Parts: structure tokens; C-alpha cells; sequence
């Protein structure tokens, strides 16, 4: 309390809809910082954006112990477009959440569950994508969870899975991965984009540089990119070797802006799995001789 | 660069409709180099014009840093026609030949019934000469500035007949109504033309005097009456000006030029946005040290003798004499001077009594302010620039990689200059003398450099790079001053000296009138930001998202820590629960958001700059880090602060509401203590109850307390206090930023809780008595009215103008203005050495002093007594002032009769009889008999 600023507010409402569409978001979480960051994100969108408004209701997981709370939760899940859950590791409440959400699985334009007990993680639904479609890396992550590292194991798994899916079911898996990347970001504007991305795709439809799916930032030169690349912990040392085979990819900025990059991500993973260092350049212009 | 050339420009004027910087992180240095090559008027009109309130204030700011003029403030007609006509009239300023160009110059409030610091008629004369020296058709240019004034205001000094205004044109009702189409809309409350103002009975009266192609106009008075419209109808449709030039001293198609003080970015910015303006900058008079005089000089002498009379083992009875003279100067109100003979005090606390009195004498002596008026085109000599340079030299600069000369002098003795300031504040005699010594050292070193470069006589390009300032440091008694670090400092000082002395002011007006592009630059304090120099520029504020900076935030905490320490001390050690603060644009431009950041620190919040260095987010600090409870706040934002910085109002309201919502014990979080209580009484949520950010309604400015006090048009304080509550109770809402609704229930309930009032002083030139805005926004007596217990809040005023941050009482601050300005010979003789307009500056300080009596009761009776003594009971000075300026002298007498009449000045029946005659004497002179 003295060392962590905590809020008495669980519920953020737009002060006035006006013309705008309403998005309804329920969240269940264990971290006070993610509670208050979502509030800050929702609260900024409500005051600036002129077609979208967001209602946010949520409980820290422990607050579902009372029936006062659990009852409004059920009713909020009933009306929700988006359900979010993260770090739900108590057998008791886990099942209250499953019971509450399971009925509305088809209602929800999406349900996003970040590392929780397996029962809750099966609520994950983003168009065609669920925990079912993790090829044979459903088995691996499911049981690592049962036992921040956890957040990264699932992130670095996601590109390995895209190849075994058809393209639409791969973009849905990528959209998930993007939304998980934003969440781990955890910044206010991270979570703003998170809610605008999910709203855009599932609820209400630099001129050049270097890009890696696993880096939140573009790079405007090779030195920064490689310095980043070498510090990566998810890759064999083999790939940092300057004698490693290195393949240039050329792509359109459009698809990196759109987030419609599933096949681009799957390409980078295929080449990395084969032991290739990768440099993906893009441009917004029609002259790709510049980045080459 | 490609399409406006082929080489020469093929364009007479640019109108940007992008509503962006020219070059986007925006890059202004490139854009300026580009627009200076083309050298044509740059106009910008935001796209938003042609289709909220935060995005408008963030956007419009950017083109201003590019030097842009703004031809805009239902069908498209109005906007298109406006932008169009203004671009033509701008272009026409290249097309039209010099000897046919007609240049109206407009003067406000003559005869006189901002801190411009402008000799108006002085400056006009120089501009008329400059125009002639450049082949404009100036006919019958009089002999002097006084002869020019004599030509506009016949017998201005009322020697022989009434002062009256040279009638430049009588205007029939026929011509007025025909050429002024909006003349009917004025008839609502001023009736049928011509009305009672600027009327002979049949015609409206345009005041001024034509001098060929230059027309010097006058509008003595300001919906506006028919006379005010009629004047601008004459310039536009009859005299047909091609440009008009105003002075910033308020709110057609012809270009609109203002000469505005370099030290007033905020009002300059309001002019760019409200009157289609281009704002060329002039320097405020070269500041002088206020100095000591009469009783205060006598005391400086007694004290100077105390170190010598200790060597004689007599050093007791002198402290008794020191304390007595200190008491005659009324310094007993600023130093605790306990009624205890020196003999009955130990060594320690006799020293501390002297140290105390001496540091307050030194504050008075070393205050740096202007003691006269500026003529446009007449820059300061190298000598009159030394004092300015002394304080320029007295500030650490990380972004110029140099340290303050005083830091180096203190470092040479293994001494931290922060420790000395704080020990000087305590009245430790040893550290008061050390500080005054270091100051005298710094004054000489800088005077050596200026004296060296006078007799180098322009033969060397930089006299700092060939020395006499290492001499005048050793002669002073500081020989081990790191020379590696002196080098770049005196390089900077020499550059700074050259910029102060630059004569670009007439140059800027020429460029504007030729139809060229005027070099833009920052408005601000020259001393804190020498890039405000040289003058002659289209001065701009700054990106409202560039503040506050980490330096402003850090300096903010020191000020707040210091305000809270002083308020506990004078209240049993209890923190205040609520501080009521004013926020002005002006000081936050000049300090990169210090005052703004202080209010952030009060509730325990920090501004969060993003990736690109934009401050567009805010967060609460945990209590651990604040080390004290969150203080509640009532923030009175000026209309001007609203106009420039509504984005910061948004952050402040976000910060306060996070404080109220926070899961903290009420005794550690006063915002939440208050909000919870007010939420229950008002039947609303804690967040709605946490409404603390306030201004004028959208489109409005000031409490109007300034107007009432200038017009002596108010019965009792309850009237002032009433219109304040009506006009200032518009609540900002970060959850609905467009809707700034009136909320007087919340304004009252919040102010009701205030333990202290608080402002930040702009500068020594824009201090409490120089302008009327600080007192107009003062809620001190208002709060004593609203509080159930009737207690006046403690009133404080922070000053961060020098390296030595003071937090003074409002009383301390009013005294320090009285001692350095109104009642200071150097200040009043300096002003009177400019004649007519000198008297005007005197009555200004006295009128603004009355203001403080009305809003705070912060004025000591002695201030009024001494004013009457200096200016009225001296039969020489009195007759002098009356002969020099009746209109301003009449105002000086009114003011003294008024402060008595209302109950703020007790004085002899004899003093009141003299004033009452003198008012009759001077009404006779002005109005006839």
C-alpha cells in the first residue's frame, strides 16, 4: 500500500457515449498494475477517440470469493464483447470463472486468457484460434503452466505453430501472439493498442527499416538490430556466429502496420529453425533498392 | 524549395493548409532556414477550421514555432474569404511601392485614466524616422517625441487649456452605418449612433494625426461602442492602411503587426490567435540592481560597522541600534526581531539577528529590475548590460555545458553554493557575508570582461579567446577558480553581451512591411534563456507537450518541500489539507513547467514523457516516495493558461482523481479525505467530487476583479468575491474535455477547505504590483468568507527567478515590490526621467497595490503612508508630477483617497485634506472650470 499505489475503482464507464459504439470488457487478474493500466488505457480511449467508447468491469481474482462480487461478474460476462484473464492460479475460483464464461463462449467476440491453470486457458477463443490449435506444442505449454518465464515460453512457441495452420487460422493465432506481446509490454499505450486491435479485428470492422516478429520496435540500422539479435536468449549461439547462413527477406510495411503478417512470421521461424540468421527489411515506398 | 522557385521566388506569400510543422519529431531549424531563403509571409490555417479542444491547442502551437501568421481564429464563405483577403493584403505589401505604402500606428489609453515598459511616443518617433530613412512618404515629421505627442494630444500636460485629442476625421452616421455593416449589432446597449463616446452630437470622432502615408491613431477607450468600431472603419475603408502596427499594452483583412515585450510570450501568443497578429519582440529596459536608499542605506552602514566593533570588543550596543533602525524600516515584519536587548543575548544569536536583517537588505539591494522605459530601436550600451550579464552568469547550464561563475568561486573554497544559499536563508552571519562577498566578486569579474571589450573597440571578434577576469577574481580573493571552466563561461557571456546590444528591432518591422518573412524565436526571460535574445523576432511560446522537463519537476519538489516547511512552522507543525494555487502560461513557458509541476507534486504525481519526449501521461507516486500525505489542491488556471496548456489541465485533473480513488488511509491522502466527504454531501461519486481544476468559461479571461478595481466601480469585497465565484468556477473534466460546465457548488466546497493560497512570481519586471493579473486571480479573502471558521488562509508567493529559490509570504512579496519599485528613488526617478509616461508607471504600481488591499489585505499601512510622503507631501515632487502628467497624477490622488475611503489606509486628517484639494486642483486643469 505504502510502496504500491492501488485503486478502489474496479469499473470505468465512458462519461457520455454520444455517437460512438460501446465495447464491453470484463477482466480477472492478480496484478494491481495491469488493473490500473487497463483503467488508464480505457479512460484515455473514452476521452480522445470519437467513434469508440469502452466500459471496463473487473475483479482481482480473490474478490470473486464473496457472492456480492461473483454475481455482478457473471452478469458482466453475459453482456461482454471481450473477456480477459491473466495469472489465475487458485483451483477454487478458476472453476467459478469457467462456469461463468463457458455459456457465453459464442456470445464473446473474443476471450483472452494469459498464463492461468489449464481449465481457464481453454476459455481462449480468438476467431478460429483456441489452445486446441497449438499443433503438438499444446502438450508442452499446458504442463509448464500447471507448474514471467511462463509468459515468454508461450510467446516464443506461437510462431512455431503458424506453419501447421491454414492462413486465416494462422492470422488468428498471430493476432493472439500480438495481443500477448502488447500485454507483456504492459504500458498504457500497449494496452490501448491491445483493445483497438481486438475491437478492429473481432468486434467492429518509419519509411523503411528492419523488423523481427519478437521485437516490439522496428530498427533503422543494422548495428541496433544485430546488438538486439545477439542478446536474444531464445536462439542457439549458432545463429549469432557471423559464419551462420544469413537470409534477407523483403516485405511491405503495409502488412507490418496492419498486423496481417502471419506468413511473414512463419517464414522467419522456418529459417531460424533451420539455423539461419534473418534480416527482414520493409519499405512503405516502391523502391526496395533503398533498404537492400 | 522545388516549386516556389525556378534563381528567384515566384510566390509573394505561402498559405499552409497542412496544419503541421513544415518539416516533421518536428524540425524547426531546417524549416526556418527554408522559409528565410524564400523570405515571404508564412501563413498557416489548421484543417480543423474546415470541419476536440486539446488537439486544437497541441496543433496550433507547432506552426507558431515556424513563424506562421494565422488568418483564422454554416457556409465555407467566411473562412475561405478571410484566408484569401489576408493573403492578398500580405502579397500587396510586396506589389505596392514604398512611397505609396500607408502605415497606420495605433495607440491605446492616451490620455491614461501589461508590464509593457514602453516609452510609446518615444518609440513611435524612432519608427517614423526609420520609415523616412527608408523612403516611405512621412510628411512634417516633428522635432522630437514630445512634439509628436503635442501633435496628437494638444496641451497633454494641461499648462494652458484642457488636454484634448487632435480630431483626424469627423464621421457622419451616414458613412459609419454604410461602411460598418455590423453597426446595428452594437446598437443593443450603445443605442443609435453616434452615442455619448467619441461624439460631437452628429458625427463619430476618429482621433489621431496624418503625417503623409503614416497615420498615428488613438483609441482612448473600448460589445465595443460605435467610436471603437468607427476607428477601425476609418483605417480599413477610408484612410485605407496597408499595414497597422499596435503596441502590446484588449479582445479587418490588412496585416496586423504588434511590438510585444520579448518577456511576454503568453499574451503575444494570444494576439497571434485572436487578432491575426505577427508579434515582433522588443527588449525590456536593461535591468539595474534596485540598490539601498534613506533608512535602508543607513542600516547597511550600521551593519558594515558590526564586524569592526567586534574587533574592539564593544560589539553589543550596535546590535541594539541595528535592531532599532531595522524597526524604523519596518523590516520587523520580514525578520523576527524579538523585544530583547543585545546584552541579554549570547554571541550566537546576536550574529543571527544581524545575518537575518542583512540577508533581507541584500535581497532588496541585489533585486534585478528595470528602472525606466524602452524606446524601440534604442538598445542598451555595454555598461547598462553588465547587471543583466551578472545574473546570466549566475545560473548553471547543462545544455550549454557551463557552470554559474558563483558555483566555481564557491567550489574554489570547497563549498557547495546550495549550502550557502540555505545558510544565508537561516541568517547565519558568516554565510550572509560569504554570499555578499561572492556576489561582489561575480559583479566585478563580469564588469572586467565588459570593460575589456569596450576598449578592444571591435578589433578582435571575441575578446574572451585571447586575462582581466582572472585578475578581478584574484583581486576579490579567489585565486584557485578552475580556468578550464572559466574559458567557455566568458565565451558565452561575451556572446550574450552582443545579443543584448543587438539593434534588430526596427529591422523586424521593415521585413514585415516589405512583405518578407520575420525570423521566429522563443519568448521568455532573457536571463534564464538568452536565446530570447536578440530581439526583433516573431516570438512564439513552446510545444505544450514539451513540459514539464525533468529539471522543472526536480525544482518543483524543492519549492513544494519549502512551501510545506514554512506552512507547518506557522501552524503548530500540521501540513495544510488544501492549497489553492493560480497557474499562468507566462512563468511555465519561462521555467519549462515548474509551477505546473509543483501542483503535480502536491497530490504525489509525476508526468510520464513517452518514447518521443512528449508529456501526455501522468501517474501517482507511492506514499513511500512522497514521504508525506497527498495535499488537496484548488487550481485557478488563467484563461491564457487554458488557451495554451489545456493539455496540462487534462493531466492535473487526471492526477487529482487518481489521488481521490487511491486505496490509502484518509490521514495520508487529503484529496481522498475531502472527496469522500464532498461526494456524500453532494450525493455523487468520489471521482466527480474530486473536481479541482478550474478556469474562466471557454472564450473568457480574468475574474473581472482587475476591471472593478481599475474603475473604482464596486461597493464592498462581497461584490468582487461574488463575480469571482460566477466567472472562475468553470470546471475542467478529463473524462469529458469538451464540456467545461460551471460548477460553483464544487468551487465553493473546495475553496472552503483551503489553508493557503499560492502563486509563482513571473519575473522581477512582471512582479505583483507591475500588472493587475495576480490580484485579479487571488482567492485569499474569498476563502476567509467561505470558511465556516472565517480564518484567512496564509498567502505564499514562490520566486525561482535567480539560483536562490525563495518562498515568500504575499506580504513579504508586496513589501519587496514597494521597497524596490514605487518607494525606491532609483525606480521612480528612472521612470520620471522619461516625463509624461513616467507618471503612468508610478500610478500603475499604486493602483495594483490597492488591488492587493481588496483581494488579500496583504498591504502594510506604511506603504500607502510613504507613497503619500514621497509623492504628495513633498510640494516639489507633487507640483512636478502634476505639471508632468495631470491624468496619471489625478489617478495617483484618487488611489490614495480611495484606499483611505475604503478602510485600507489610516493617516492624518491633514494628509486627506491636501489630497482632496489636489484632486480638485487637477480636475480643474483637465476638465476646465
Amino acid at each position: 500500500m505504502f510502496t504500491n499505489v492501488k485503486s478502489t475503482i474496479r469499473r470505468v464507464d465512458p462519461e457520455a457515449l454520444n455517437g460512438r459504439q460501446l465495447l464491453k470488457v470484463v477482466y480477472v487478474v492478480l496484478e494491481s498494475q495491469y488493473q490500473s493500466a487497463l483503467s488508464a488505457a480505457v479512460r484515455n480511449i473514452n476521452r480522445t477517440n470519437s467513434s469508440l467508447a469502452i466500459q471496463l468491469t473487473g475483479y482481482l481474482i480473490e474478490e470473486l470469493r464473496d457472492p456480492e462480487n461473483y454475481a455482478n461478474f457473471k452478469h458482466d460476462v453475459s453482456e461482454a464483447n471481450l473477456f480477459i484473464a491473466s495469472l489465475i492460479f487458485i483451483e477454487d475460483l478458476a472453476d467459478k470463472v469457467v462456469e461463468a464464461v463457458t455459456p457465453y463462449r459464442d456470445n464473446l467476440d473474443a476471450a483472452i486468457v494469459f498464463p492461468s491453470m489449464p481449465q481457464v486457458m481453454r476459455l481462449n477463443k480468438m476467431g478460429s484460434f483456441s489452445m486446441a490449435q497449438l499443433g503438438q506444442s499444446k502438450s508442452a505449454i499446458a504442463q509448464f503452466m500447471k507448474k514471467q518465464d511462463a509468459m515468454l515460453k508461450l510467446l516464443r512457441t506461437l510462431p512455431t505453430v503458424l506453419k501447421y495452420l491454414p492462413v486465416e487460422k494462422a492470422q488468428d493465432a498471430r493476432n493472439f501472439m500480438l495481443s500477448f506481446q502488447y500485454w507483456l509490454g504492459g504500458s498504457q499505450e500497449n494496452l490501448e493498442n491491445f483493445l483497438l486491435m481486438l475491437t478492429d479485428k473481432y468486434v467492429y470492422p518509419p519509411d523503411m527499416g528492419i523488423w523481427h516478429p519478437l521485437s516490439m520496435q522496428m530498427f533503422e540500422n543494422v548495428k541496433d538490430y544485430l546488438e538486439w539479435y545477439n542478446q536474444r536468449p531464445d536462439i542457439s549461439e549458432d545463429l549469432k556466429d557471423p559464419l551462420a547462413p544469413c537470409i534477407g527477406l523483403i516485405m511491405q510495411r503495409t502488412h507490418l502496420v496492419t498486423g496481417d503478417d502471419a506468413h511473414y512470421v512463419g517464414m522467419v521461424q522456418e529459417l531460424e529453425a533451420m539455423g539461419a540468421r534473418v534480416i527482414c527489411v520493409f519499405s512503405g515506398g516502391l523502391d526496395f533498392s533503398k533498404p537492400v | 524549395n522545388e516549386y516556389f522557385w525556378d534563381p528567384l521566388p515566384i510566390v509573394d506569400a505561402v498559405v499552409s493548409l497542412t496544419g503541421f510543422a513544415l518539416v516533421g519529431r518536428q524540425d524547426h531549424p531546417r524549416a526556418i532556414e527554408s522559409l528565410k531563403k524564400l523570405n515571404r509571409p508564412y501563413m498557416c490555417a489548421l484543417p480543423l477550421v474546415f470541419q476536440h479542444p486539446i488537439q486544437v491547442a497541441l496543433q496550433i502551437a507547432i506552426p507558431e514555432l515556424d513563424g506562421a501568421i494565422e488568418p483564422i481564429i454554416i457556409a465555407l464563405q467566411d473562412r475561405l474569404e478571410a484566408i484569401a483577403q489576408r493573403a492578398m493584403k500580405w502579397a500587396n505589401l510586396r506589389k505596392k511601392p514604398k512611397l505609396d505604402k500607408k502605415v497606420a500606428i495605433t495607440v491605446f489609453s492616451f490620455p491614461p485614466d501589461t508590464a509593457a515598459y514602453l516609452d510609446v511616443f518615444g518609440s513611435i518617433y524612432e519608427v517614423m524616422k526609420g520609415l523616412q530613412g527608408n523612403g516611405y512618404d512621412v510628411q512634417d515629421l516633428p522635432g522630437s517625441a514630445k512634439e509628436l505627442m503635442e501633435a496628437v494630444i494638444h496641451d497633454a500636460q494641461a499648462q494652458y487649456n484642457s488636454p484634448e485629442l487632435n480630431i483626424a476625421h469627423r464621421m457622419s452616421v451616414e458613412q459609419y452605418e454604410r461602411l460598418t455593416p455590423y453597426s446595428v449589432r452594437l446598437e443593443e446597449n450603445w443605442g443609435k449612433p453616434p452615442g455619448h463616446l467619441n461624439s460631437d452630437g452628429q458625427n463619430l470622432l476618429i482621433y489621431g494625426k496624418e503625417f503623409g502615408n503614416v497615420f498615428i491613431g488613438v483609441q482612448p477607450t473600448f460589445s465595443p461602442h460605435h467610436g471603437f468600431a468607427a476607428y477601425y472603419t476609418y483605417l480599413n475603408h477610408i484612410w485605407k492602411a496597408d499595414a497597422v502596427l499596435h503596441f502590446g499594452t484588449e479582445f479587418g483583412t490588412i496585416p496586423n503587426l504588434y511590438y510585444y515585450a520579448a518577456n511576454n510570450p503568453s499574451e503575444a501568443t494570444i494576439a497571434k490567435r485572436r487578432g491575426y497578429a505577427s508579434t515582433i519582440s522588443y527588449l525590456t529596459p536593461p535591468a539595474e540592481n534596485a540598490g539601498l536608499y534613506k533608512g535602508l542605506q543607513e542600516l547597511n552602514e550600521l551593519i558594515g560597522s558590526y564586524q569592526t566593533l567586534k574587533d574592539s570588543g564593544r560589539g553589543i550596543q550596535i546590535v541594539n541600534t541595528i535592531m532599532d533602525q531595522a524597526r524604523i524600516c519596518n523590516l520587523d515584519q520580514d525578520v523576527n526581531l524579538p523585544d530583547i536587548n543585545a546584552e541579554e543575548m549570547d554571541q550566537g544569536q546576536r550574529d543571527t539577528i544581524v545575518g537575518s536583517v542583512y540577508r533581507k537588505l541584500m535581497e532588496i539591494e541585489s533585486r534585478l529590475l528595470p528602472c525606466g522605459l524602452h524606446v524601440i530601436g534604442q538598445p542598451p550600451s555595454a555598461e547598462e548590460a553588465i547587471a543583466t550579464l551578472v545574473n546570466i552568469a549566475s545560473l548553471d547550464r547543462e545544455d550549454e555545458g557551463i557552470w554559474a561563475l558563483p558555483t566555481l568561486i564557491a567550489e574554489s573554497i570547497g563549498r557547495n553554493m546550495e549550502e550557502i544559499y540555505r545558510n544565508s536563508d537561516k541568517g547565519i552571519l558568516a554565510d550572509v557575508e560569504l554570499l555578499q562577498d561572492i556576489t561582489l566578486a561575480t559583479r566585478a569579474a563580469v564588469a572586467a570582461l565588459v570593460q575589456e571589450q569596450i576598449n578592444a573597440d571591435g578589433r578582435v571578434s571575441f575578446v574572451s579567446k585571447l586575462a582581466p577576469w582572472v585578475k578581478s577574481l584574484c583581486d576579490s580573493g579567489y585565486p584557485n577558480v578552475n580556468e578550464e571552466k572559466l574559458k567557455p563561461l566568458f565565451e558565452y557571456l561575451e556572446f550574450c553581451l552582443e545579443q543584448v546590444c543587438a539593434d534588430n528591432e526596427f529591422g523586424g518591422l521593415l521585413q514585415a512591411l516589405e512583405g518578407e518573412y520575420v525570423l521566429p524565436g522563443p519568448g521568455g526571460d532573457p536571463i534564464r534563456n538568452p536565446n530570447v535574445l536578440p530581439t526583433g523576432k516573431n516570438i512564439h511560446a513552446l510545444d505544450p507537450q514539451s513540459i514539464p522537463t525533468l529539471a522543472a519537476v526536480q525544482s518543483a519538489k524543492v519549492v513544494v518541500d519549502r512551501l510545506l516547511e514554512r506552512q507547518r512552522a506557522e501552524n503548530g507543525g500540521n501540513y495544510p489539507e488544501t492549497i489553492a494555487s493560480v497557474l499562468w502560461g507566462t512563468d511555465n513557458i519561462k521555467t519549462y513547467g515548474e509551477s505546473l509541476a509543483q501542483i503535480m507534486w502536491m497530490v504525489g504525481a509525476k508526468p510520464v514523457p513517452d518514447a518521443l519526449g512528449r508529456v501526455n501521461k501522468i501517474e501517482l507516486v507511492p506514499l513511500e516516495e512522497l514521504g508525506r500525505p497527498r495535499i488537496d489542491v484548488v487550481v485557478n488556471c488563467s484563461g491564457v493558461f487554458r488557451d495554451l496548456f489545456i493539455n496540462q489541465m487534462n493531466l492535473l485533473d487526471q492526477a487529482v482523481k487518481l489521488a481521490a480513488e487511491a486505496d490509502e488511509p484518509l490521514e495520508m491522502n487529503f484529496v481522498r479525505k475531502h472527496a469522500l466527504e464532498q461526494a456524500e454531501e453532494m450525493g455523487i461519486g468520489v471521482r466527480e467530487a474530486a473536481t479541482r481544476i478550474f478556469s474562466n468559461a471557454s472564450g473568457s479571461y480574468s475574474s473581472n476583479v482587475n476591471l472593478a478595481v481599475e474603475n473604482s466601480s464596486w461597493e464592498d469585497e462581497s461584490e468582487l468575491q461574488e463575480m469571482y465565484l460566477k466567472r472562475k468556477s468553470f470546471a475542467f473534466n478529463s473524462d469529458n474535455p469538451g464540456m467545461m460546465d460551471q460548477n460553483r457548488d464544487m468551487f465553493e466546497r473546495a475553496l472552503k477547505t483551503a489553508d493557503a493560497t499560492f502563486q509563482n512570481l513571473d519575473s522581477s519586471e512582471i512582479s505583483l504590483t507591475d500588472v493587475s493579473h495576480y490580484f485579479d486571480s487571488d482567492p485569499t479573502k474569498l476563502i476567509s468568507t467561505l470558511r465556516d471558521d472565517g480564518k484567512a488562509p496564509a498567502a505564499y508567493i514562490a520566486d525561482t527567478t535567480t539560483a536562490n529559490a525563495q518562498v515568500r509570504t504575499l506580504s513579504e512579496t508586496v513589501r519587496l515590490d514597494a521597497r524596490t519599485k514605487l518607494l525606491n528613488p532609483k525606480w521612480y526617478e528612472g521612470m520620471l526621467s522619461h516625463g509624461y509616461e513616467g507618471v503612468r508607471e508610478l500610478s500603475k504600481r499604486l493602483v495594483n497595490t490597492m488591488g492587493w488591499s481588496a483581494t488579500a489585505g496583504a498591504v502594510d499601512n506604511w506603504v500607502y503612508e510613504d507613497a503619500n510622503s514621497t509623492f504628495i507631501k513633498d510640494e516639489e515632487m507633487c507640483k512636478r508630477l502634476m505639471d508632468l502628467n495631470p491624468n496619471s497624477f489625478r489617478r495617483m490622488v484618487s488611489t490614495l483617497l480611495e484606499v483611505n475611503g475604503r478602510g485600507y489606509w489610516e493617516t492624518s486628517d491633514e494628509n486627506l485634506e491636501r489630497l482632496q484639494e489636489l484632486y480638485q486642483e487637477v480636475e480643474d486643469r483637465i476638465e476646465g472650470v
